[PDB]
C-alpha cells in the first residue's frame, strides 16, 4: 500500500515542528531528565497542540 | 508577574467520534438499478441488430443480382 505512508507523513511533519520549538534536534532529544523536564513549553506551542488535535 | 504556557481546551476536539457511515448505496436499490442496467442494455443492443438484419440481406442481394460478374 502507497497511499497510506503518505497520507500520514504529511501530518507526522507537522508533529516534529512540536519538537523542534520544544528541543534542538528534530527527532532525539535530552528532554525528559532525572530532574523532571529539562525546559518549558514556548508560548507559541500551547495554542499548536489545540490547533493540531482539532 | 509569572508567564507560562497556558491551559485551553475549547471544544475538546471531539475524543473518538465515528466518521464511516453508509452513504448512496443502500442494498436492495442498487440491484434495482444494476440488474436494471441490464435489461436496458440487452433490449437496446438487439434492436441494433434487427436493424443489422435490415443491411445483411441487402448485401447477400447484391450477390444474386449480379450474374456478369
Amino acid at each position: 500500500a502507497m497511499t497510506p505512508f503518505f497520507w500520514m507523513f504529511e501530518e507526522r511533519e507537522k508533529m516534529f515542528e512540536f519538537y523542534e520549538r520544544v528541543s534542538g534536534a528534530r527527532m532525539h532529544a535530552a528532554y525528559v531528565r532525572p530532574g523532571g523536564v529539562h525546559q518549558d513549553l514556548p508560548l507559541g506551542l500551547m495554542d499548536d497542540i489545540y490547533e493540531f488535535s482539532k | 508577574x509569572x508567564x507560562x504556557x497556558x491551559x485551553x481546551x475549547x471544544x475538546x476536539x471531539x475524543x473518538x467520534x465515528x466518521x464511516x457511515x453508509x452513504x448512496x448505496x443502500x442494498g436492495y436499490s442498487m440491484f434495482a438499478v444494476g440488474i436494471g442496467a441490464l435489461l436496458f442494455g440487452y433490449w437496446s443492443m438487439m434492436k441494433w441488430n434487427r436493424e443489422r438484419r435490415r443491411l445483411q440481406i441487402e448485401d447477400f442481394e447484391a450477390r444474386i443480382a449480379l450474374m456478369p460478374l
